Parts: C-alpha cells; sequence; structure tokens
RNA sequence: GCGUUGGAUUGUUCACCCACUAAUAGGGAGUAGCUGGGUUUAGACCGUCGUGAGACAGGUUAGUUUACCCUACUGAU
RNA sequence: GUGGCCUAUCGAUCUUUAGUCCCUCGGAAUUUGAGGCUAGAGGUGCCAGAAAGUUACCACAGGGAUAACUGGCUUGUG
RNA sequence: AGAACUGGUACGGACAAGGGGAAUCUGACUGUCUAAUUAAAACAUAGCAUUGCGAUGGUCAGAAAGUGAUGUUGACGCAAUGUGAUUUCGCCCAGUGCUCUGAAUGUCAAAGUGAAGAAAUUCAACCAAGCGCGGGUAAACGGCGGGAGUAUGACUCUCUUAAGGUAGCCAAAUGGAUUAACGAGAUUCCCACUGUCCCUAUCUACUAUCUAGCGAAACCACAGCCAAGGGGGCUUGGCAGAAUCAGCGGGGAAGAAGACCCUGUGAGCUUGACUCUAGU
RNA sequence: GUGAACAGCCUCUAGUUGAUAGAAUAAUGUAGAUAAGGGAAGUCGGCAAAAUAGAUCCGUAACUUCGGGAUAAGGAUUGGC
RNA sequence: AUGGUGAACUAUGCCUGAAUAGGGUGAAGCCAGAGGAAACUCUGGUGGAGGCUCGUAGCGGUUCUGACGUGCAAAUCGAUCGUCGAAUUUGGGUAUAGGGGCGAAAGACUAAUCGAACCAUCUAGUAGCUGGUUCCUGCCGAAGUUUCCCUCAGGAUAGCAG
C-alpha cells in the first residue's frame, strides 16, 4: 500500500518514517513460503489451488472447521470442491470455482481471518 | 524498558476460536 | 496602533538599540534567526536586471575561481 | 561547479537545494537529517571511507581508512563539508605502517594529502606526509 | 459573510403567512387587575414554526357587547371546552393566568410576564416552565427560576399561566434525515442548511 | 545481398527473465500521424513548513484538432 | 614555559555656550520671548537607523524558447 | 393449473431488454455544485460536542431617525462554530491563550487642582480605561522519561527480562473501525464473450467521383525540383517541355499558439509590516 | 391491435410528401453488420464490440445494524392446435 | 474616483398554479389456526409505509482515441448513463443591486462580460516599453573609452565634429 516514504511529526521532536515492504532474495524462499506471508498479493498467482495443502499443514483442522463450514476433508481438492458447492462459488453448469475459492482461502489466511501461528521455541 | 501487561490486549474474537460453531 | 506596533514591541522588549541588524519582518514572532532560516527556501534564486546581467548569483553559485594556496 | 541545483515540487521553481557532485568524507555518525531540513546534499555513492596512501619511503603504498579532513583550500567551508578536492590534507590511519616515534609512543594516525582528483577517478590517492 | 448578511433581512425574513398569530396573554385591564374574568377555550390549533400548540380562548368585552378572541399558548392538561379564569382572584388551576404575587412560592407557571403588561414573555417553548422559588413582600418582587436555570427576580404584578407548555419531548426523537429538517425550517426562516 | 521473432513483469520497466529459430548484433534520419509515463494551469483528499495567505521531501485522484493552397510521393489524361 | 590581546560600523548634519553697544520683530517705546548672525566648548560618548509575505485564481507591456562540433569535435586498454 | 396431437435450424421467433462473480481504498445514505475542459474521497445531510444571550440581552443592518431582520420570537428558542450514520473513541499550567481574587500610583491622554513669572509660558501632585506586577482557569493554547528516597522540590541518591502446550484470564451478548447497505468515485483478479489480435476479407445508406443550379472561408512580401558550401534566393553541380485530374498528409505555409521561462506594471488574499479608520 | 405498461412497431380520424437532384458505386471516411481455427496471446490499461436480457418453476452463499444481500449465485421450459 | 442601469440568463427566500405510465421488495395496523398460566413463539391470510428499487414523461449531461469542428449549434447530434413520489421539476408575481446581492461553498452565478457586472465624465490617464516617423541635391561627420551617486534601475559627467 505504501509505495514511498513519508515524514510524520509527533511530540515536535521525533519524526516517523515508513518504508515499503522489503524482502531479501534467497533460494530458500520457495514461492510456498513467501505466499503464506503477506509479501505477495494472491491475486496474481497462476494456480492458487495448489497452495491449499500448505494452509492445511500450517493450521489445525479445528480452526478451519470452526471458521469454515462443514468439515472432514482429505485430498484438499475435495475440500475446495465441497466449500465451493456449499458457498455457491461454482462456475457455469456446474463445476466449482476452484481458483476463486482457493484465492479467497489464501486471502483469509494471509489477512488474519483464520487463527494460526508458529510454535515459539522450547521454553527454558 | 517498562513493564508489559499482557493481561490487556483482548485477543481478536476470531470466528475460529468461538465454540458456537461445530461440525463434530 | 499603538502598543502592538513593532517599535512599541521593541521598546517593551528593550532590544531596539542595535537597530540596523534587524531582519525584514522582525515581528513579535519569527525572531531574526527564525526569519533567516525560513527565508532560505525563497532566497535560492538569482537576481537579474532588465537586460539582464547576473547582478547576484544564486546561493552557493558565486561562479568565481578562488586561489587554492 | 560542484553545486548542482536540485529542483523539488510539482512545479519545479523553488529549488533551494544544492548537491555536492564530488567525493566527500562524512564521518562515522552522519545520519541524514529530515528531507525538509537538508540543503546541501552529498550522495552516499560519492562518500569515501578508505583512501590509498603511498609511503614516500620504502616505495610501499597501503589502503587505509580516512579519519578526518583538516585543511581543504578554496573556501574551507568545503573542509567543513569534508570534500576531498585534490590538494586537501586528510588524516589517515598510519597504524598499519607501524610508524613509531621516539619514546615508544607508536603513531596510529598522521596527516596525508590527496594527490588524485576523485571526480574523474573511482579511487582516492594520497601522499603520506612523513 | 452570512452572519453579517443576516442583518439586512432580505431572504432571511420569517415566513409569517401560515403562522396563526401572535401568542399573548389577556390585556391587563381593570377587570383583570382587580377581579377576574372567565373565558372558554373554543379550540386548540397548531402554529406553523412553533412546537407548542396554541389555544383559542374567547373573552367577552367588559365595556362592550362583543366577544374578544385571544390566542394563548396551550399548557399540557388543558382540554377544549375548559373554562379559563384570568385575574388576581383566579384560583390555582391549570390553564388559569394569575399574578405571580397571588400564587404561592413553589408554583410552576409558564408564559410568565417579565413586566406587567407585556402579555407573556418567558417560558413559551414546549415543555418549559418557571418555578417561583421565593416571595419578597417588601417591595413586592417574585424570585423565579427560568428554564435555562438562571434565577431572576421580577415584579409580583407579572402574570403567568399555571402548568407547563404542551408538546414536551418533541426534541427527543432523532430527525433521521435532511428531509424533516428542511420541512421544519421551511416555515421557520431561511437558516438551513448551515454551510461550514 | 537477404533475415535479426512470439511473450510475462509499474507495491518501476534507465531493465529483465523463457519459447522457438541459423540468428534473435549494435547504431542515425527522427516522426503535433497516434501516443501511456512529464512537463499539468481555477477541482478534490493525507503529511511537512508557516501564527496566515499558500507551497512543497511526498503521495493519490478528475481534467485545434490541416491541406480545398504549393511542393514531395502513388496512379491517370 | 611559549604555544597568544582584543575587537561593529554610523553624527563632523548631534549636545551646548556669548552677544561689552550685533541686527530684526516692518505703527512709538521697555522687558520676556522668536528669527538671523559672528565668535568659543564638547562630538561619535548620548540614539537609531524606511513600513512585512503569498499568488497554481491571476491580469497586462516587452525579450527568450526546441535541444545535438567554439577549435574535424568521438572509440581498447584506471 | 393439467393431458394428448403437431411444425422445429427457431418458439420473450420483429421491437423489447440485468452480464455475473471474488476483493481493496474512499464517503454512511437520499441529494447538490465549477452553465462552456475537472460530478469527485468535493459540498450538503440527520447524529454528535462547544460557546453568548432572560428583552435596558446576543448576531447584525442603517449617513440617521420617533429606523429595521431574527421577533406573529423567549433557553425543548435564537445566534456562531468543529466533526459528519450505528458501533470504536500515556500527560500541560511547562510555555502561549481565557477570566480577574490581589495590589496602588510604575506607565496617566483630556479635563480638573497647587505653585514661579508683568503674562505668554514653565514646573508640581493626583489620576479613568488600557498597559505593567500579581492569582485561577483541564475536552482546549503544548509540552514529557517514569517510580519512590533527600533541613522543598528548585536541589540531591537509587533502578526496570516473572507469562507456556492452537485460544485467556476478565469485563454488562460482545470486546470492533477488518463496520452492513448504498457509488456514472479509483484499483486487483475469475466464468462467459467476442476481429483487440494472429489477419485480415465482405455487405448495406450518404459522402468522396462526373454532371444541372448556387457558392465561400483560413491564408497570401513573390513563388514553389533537389545535393554540398555559405563563421528559395548567394556560389558550385544534378537537372530542366504546355495544360492537367484523383488519393496524399513528409516539408513550405497557415490553422495553430497557447505552451514554459526572463524583465516591468496591476490586484485576490494574510499577520504586532507602515499610515489611518468603522465598531467597542 | 400487439403487448405488464402513456415501453417499441402497424393501422383509424386528422395533418404532411417539407430537407437541391441526376449517373456509377474508385480509394479513404460517416452509421450499422457478418466470419473458418485460437479466445485478450493486441493495448499503459478487457479502450470499443460481444455476451445474460421478459415471463414461469427449482434454488440461492459470506456478511449484517437482522432491515438487507437477492433478480445473489447456479439450473429447466416458453410456438401452434 | 464620481454619477447612473440591471434577477427576462443565472444564485436564494416568499406568494400563487401546473406535472410526475407500468413493474419488483412487503412496515405498522388487523384477521384465522397451532403452542404457552400469561407476556409471548410459530403457521396461513388482508394491508400498501418506505426522503425503498427497476423502469416511462420530465431534470441533469458520468463515459466515447464517437459525429461536426468558418459545425445545425460561440455547446448541437447518436449510443451510453444518475434519477424519476420527492432536499422533486417548473410557469407568473414579488424581495435581495456591486467591493455589493446571492451561494446544500465550485471562487461558483450576477443577461454569451465576473478572483469583482454594464453606460457617461475626469480621460487623449499613467508609455516604462513594441511599432512608425512623409521631398531632392552638395559639404562636413561620430560614439562606444574615463570620472561620480554603496548599489540594480535612474542616471550626471570628461570625451568624439561643425
Amino acid at each position: 500500500e505504501t509505495k514511498v516514504w513519508q515524514y510524520i511529526t509527533l511530540m515536535k521532536r521525533i519524526f516517523l518514517i515508513d518504508c515499503p515492504g522489503i524482502v531479501p532474495p534467497s533460494s530458500k524462499d520457495s514461492e510456498e513460503d513467501i505466499l503464506f506471508r503477506g509479501v505477495v498479493r494472491v491475486e496474481h498467482v497462476t494456480h492458487p489451488e495448489q497452495y491449499i495443502p500448505g494452509v492445511l499443514k500450517r493450521c489445525q483442522v479445528k480452526h478451519l472447521e470452526r471458521t469454515y463450514e462443514i468439515s472432514g476433508w482429505k485430498d484438499a481438492t475435495e475440500f475446495i470442491e465441497i466449500l465451493a458447492r456449499k458457498q455457491g462459488r461454482l462456475l457455469k453448469g456446474g463445476e466449482p470455482d476452484e481458483s476463486g475459492v482457493s484465492k479467497q482461502i489464501l486471502n483469509d489466511f494471509n489477512r488474519g481471518k483464520i487463527p494460526w501461528f508458529v510454535l515459539p521455541p522450547e521454553k527454558e | 524498558m517498562g513493564k508489559q501487561d499482557l493481561g490487556k490486549l483482548q485477543t481478536r474474537k476470531m470466528k475460529g476460536l468461538k465454540s458456537k460453531f461445530d461440525q463434530g | 496602533g499603538t502598543g502592538k506596533k513593532e517599535k512599541s514591541r521593541r521598546i517593551r522588549e528593550g532590544d531596539t538599540k542595535d537597530g540596523n541588524l534587524r531582519v525584514k519582518g522582525e515581528n513579535f514572532y519569527r525572531d531574526s534567526k527564525r526569519v533567516k532560516f525560513l527565508n532560505m527556501y525563497t532566497s535560492g534564486k538569482e537576481i537579474r536586471n532588465k537586460k539582464g546581467n547576473l547582478i547576484r548569483a544564486a546561493s552557493f553559485q558565486d561562479s568565481t575561481i578562488p586561489d587554492a594556496r | 561547479e560542484m553545486f548542482k541545483v536540485i529542483k523539488t515540487g510539482k512545479s519545479r521553481s523553488k529549488s533551494w537545494k544544492r548537491m555536492i557532485t564530488k567525493h566527500t568524507f562524512v564521518g562515522e555518525g552522519f545520519t541524514r537529517r529530515p528531507v525538509k531540513m537538508e540543503r546541501i546534499i552529498r550522495p552516499s555513492a560519492l562518500r569515501q571511507k578508505k583512501a590509498n596512501v603511498t609511503h614516500p619511503e620504502l616505495g610501499v603504498t597501503v589502503f587505509l581508512p580516512i579519519l578526518a579532513v583538516k585543511k581543504n583550500p578554496q573556501s574551507p567551508m568545503y573542509t567543513q563539508l569534508g570534500v576531498l578536492t585534490k590538494g586537501t590534507i586528510i588524516e589517515v590511519n598510519v597504524s598499519e605502517l607501524g610508524m613509531v616515534t621516539a619514546g615508544g609512543k607508536v603513531v596510529w594516525g598522521k596527516y596525508a594529502q590527496v594527490t588524485n582528483e576523485p571526480d574523474r577517478d573511482g579511487c582516492v590517492n594520497a601522499v603520506l606526509l612523513v | 459573510i452570512r452572519n453579517q448578511r443576516k442583518g439586512a433581512g432580505s431572504i432571511f425574513t420569517s415566513h409569517t403567512r401560515l403562522r396563526q398569530g401572535a401568542a399573548k396573554l389577556r390585556t391587563l385591564d381593570y377587570a383583570e387587575r382587580h377581579g377576574y374574568i372567565r373565558g372558554i377555550v373554543k379550540q386548540i390549533v397548531h402554529d406553523s414554526g412553533r412546537g407548542a400548540p396554541l389555544a383559542k380562548v374567547v373573552f367577552r368585552d367588559p365595556y362592550k357587547y362583543r366577544l374578544r378572541e385571544e390566542i394563548f399558548i396551550a399548557n399540557e392538561g388543558v382540554h377544549t371546552g375548559q373554562f379559563i379564569y384570568a385575574g388576581k382572584k383566579a384560583s390555582l388551576n391549570v390553564g388559569n393566568v394569575l399574578p405571580l404575587g397571588s400564587v404561592p412560592e413553589g408554583t410552576i407557571v409558564s408564559n410568565v410576564e417579565e413586566k406587567p403588561g407585556d402579555r407573556g414573555a418567558l417560558a413559551r417553548a414546549s415543555g418549559n416552565y418557571v418555578i417561583i422559588i421565593g416571595h419578597n413582600p417588601d417591595e413586592n418582587k417574585t424570585r423565579v427560576r427560568l428554564p435555562s436555570g438562571a434565577k431572576k427576580v421580577i415584579s409580583s404584578d407579572a402574570r403567568g399561566v399555571i402548568g407547563v407548555i404542551a408538546g414536551g419531548g418533541r426534541v427527543d426523537k432523532p430527525l433521521l434525515k435532511a428531509g424533516r429538517a428542511f420541512h421544519k425550517y421551511r416555515l421557520k426562516r431561511n437558516s438551513w442548511p448551515k454551510t461550514r
């Protein structure tokens, strides 16, 4: 959203500066890892459907079953199909909208719509 | 650094945490 | 007038003795240093006469060769 | 020259700005000020940290960090700005050369004068003032 | 500017066509000054631009064979066909207008005169009323509490109607849109909308 | 002498990647013919300055034009 | 024991002083008072030095725009 | 509403007439404005909050009135403001503003009073408002690093890391503004779709084309072939055959022209810029 | 009459034949159309065209201020006797 | 600056009149049936309110590398669009007249003229500056250097020939 830095003044002595989002290149940043962060807009990805297994791995089934309607899925293609059928997000006569539902799921995951996190280091 | 009171900051009531919806 | 006059204000403040050193627009606010600091944004332009030859060069633009001894 | 007028705003008619187009030393705690306050601009790409100093004796030359600029001729306001401007005298870290004065007081710094014009060169050359 | 232009009163004049008429108490005369007269509230009609309904009360002329119509500000509780008594000897009943001296301390009255003969100047808005907080027989003056909360002292000869002005709670309903505000100001004056 | 291509990328695109092909070499004449960024004018929104009018280190957004005259070129008496 | 002492300019155009019998005050006079005028004493000490900005809302009169060698002008080797 | 029969390449058979969906920024909506380049996130809106006023009052108008609007009015009203639905909603009297306990004679105009002088004139005390000195003022004018210890806060000593097993203590259902709807507002993406394209081709009515009649305008120092040199004309060469018609938009030309800057002038706006002044 | 309709078209009473015309149908244009295969690969940018358009029936999600979304979406018919 | 004229266009208040097809959604109120001791919670009906909505007359002109651009038009034409029961559109009358009026506020309207409307006088304003300056012949015939106002401008001045 922020394309260029801007100066903001508070307390008359300290000025706030916000720069665009910076990502360091690295071969270990395979697209799956980058996408689940807020780095990339999911709109431009070619195949959002293939990322659903990643969000399944990163989130417990309980959280989705609560946020997302009827559950019990395996072979997440089935999950996408069932969610599209339930939500009416289906293409014309009558295939489910695989791309749209997956894109919406990724948007929800990245924008904090569903609860998820990474376990902190071992307590000591 | 001052003390941090994490008892505040009421966590956002995401629909996932709520038990009102279930599918068991 | 009368108490808010610039001369009256200077008399009240007791700083009218130096005189000529006052910068243009030495009002109640914007002390001499403040006026000098603010005027730098608008003073970075050259001055030319009718022809016009360069009567005054721009700031940091004297365009002269010094003796680097 | 060395002061390129930089124009800012949608209607570029209030330049009020100056850019130093020559190499300059800006110390260790430079920390650019806010845009609205800075008038003289010295780009980072032109900021030099290590200068090439040639030892008059032994014919050996070493690459040493620049410490400070003391005396730049031609309106030493440039000395305050820290511009090199071949002919300037700058402090250098002589510790590498291992120069030791009488009394055991090893010298880790000494004066040096830049001998090359950094404007047309991508390196700084100076002659050690022994 | 708009406030300065308001003084000229070119387009800001009050829209007085649909207003029923000036609301004033009965003229203070010998009959009212010494005794009291009985009037009949023939009907109560709404006044354009005023939140408090007006009551039409007719009094017979003491000095001539004719009926004099008066436009009183309706007080809550009054009803058509009720008899209104105006004068010093009038009883302490709702709808009657009595001198402030005659009513006991603590009485609640509206449309109270600032001075004798003004025919009602204070407590005219809907739901508004004054409270007589104290009597001062020495140089008779009546201490009253005005609707704004300020305390004032006025001549006891000042008259006022017992009760409160009808139409209370009018400003308790959100207007919900510009249309109702425009309709309300259509008959009050040219003072809406208020440009910043 | 003959060829030097089809395309993704503006939270920039003074470059870039992958597909074929023998190859995807570098440059001038530029072209008010059309153009998107840029010079952009009275609109409007967030930050800085300034006690103010207002502009700026920013940023976002809505905003004449040929010819039937002459020559030049393609055809035709 | 040396590696240092101090520093703003403006007034000779402002502050005074005396008329032994200096002149005038224009109707005659005296005294206050006012103006000239010729000599003396202090003068840069006393005092401050003419009154600010925007215009992209703009308006009018004049001069320049718009570009590619002054000196063959450029290229592979700091 | 239902059952047979029947023509289909058709069956809202001509006209007629939403494309839909997944998201973000923006404003709540309805609505209105820059007539003639800008319809918008702009203006306005109900809602919210502050301020002055009880009639010998506030906002004002007026050359002035025995004048006028608010006012056929009275605090649930008028007048002046900031924000713009519902829901969300660390500390300053340290400065600067607001209001004056308090001084009492510092600053004191006019008028008045007491002295010197033959009198102009000079001096002296007193002194209105305002200005100085001095108090209060918390949703404001803006400033800050916090806790305690120290005959008074100015001053002087000392320092700040506990959290636990995918959803919580707590709070009067919910813990948000990540707000629904609405938009000729801006932006990202998907199905359908198609000549945007690969790569263009064809058709219909009128122009353009010739003719019957009528008949201008911009522009015009004069005209119109090119190459090189000259710090369309001049010099050296290529060349050069009447009169012409239809496309033509490279130059000449004009339409354009205003753009964008430089130098002398005017005025729209603003404050302790200067001189005044309505009002008080 | 058709038609939900003062929506589009035809006709009835009534009113007009008024817009300079004649001969072809070159290029380029003005306005409206068709297209083999791919379906945005063109363009800064789905700029412009196109696509669903009425009625009946099945059915209709996230969100929400519970009022709305909604004609959501996604599907089947329409003639005559 | 003085003296005068304008709300027939356009801006606003007011008085008095006129106009706004056909559809979609279904609020209060009310009725019948089924539950609950009651409040009340559902099922099936009437109802036609929304500053609701699609969509005509009407108002406006968001969009087109659209039409024409000495054009039909100094603002029109085709498609397309917002709205279409009200803060609606509008006829006539009346009031507001210039540093003023008006303004749901764009520095917008105020008779094709508006960040200050139109007519007459001072006025042939101010000319710094751009342009021009009209018959013939003969003789003579320059200057661009110096000095001073702190300066730019404005200029005085030595100088060049009769």
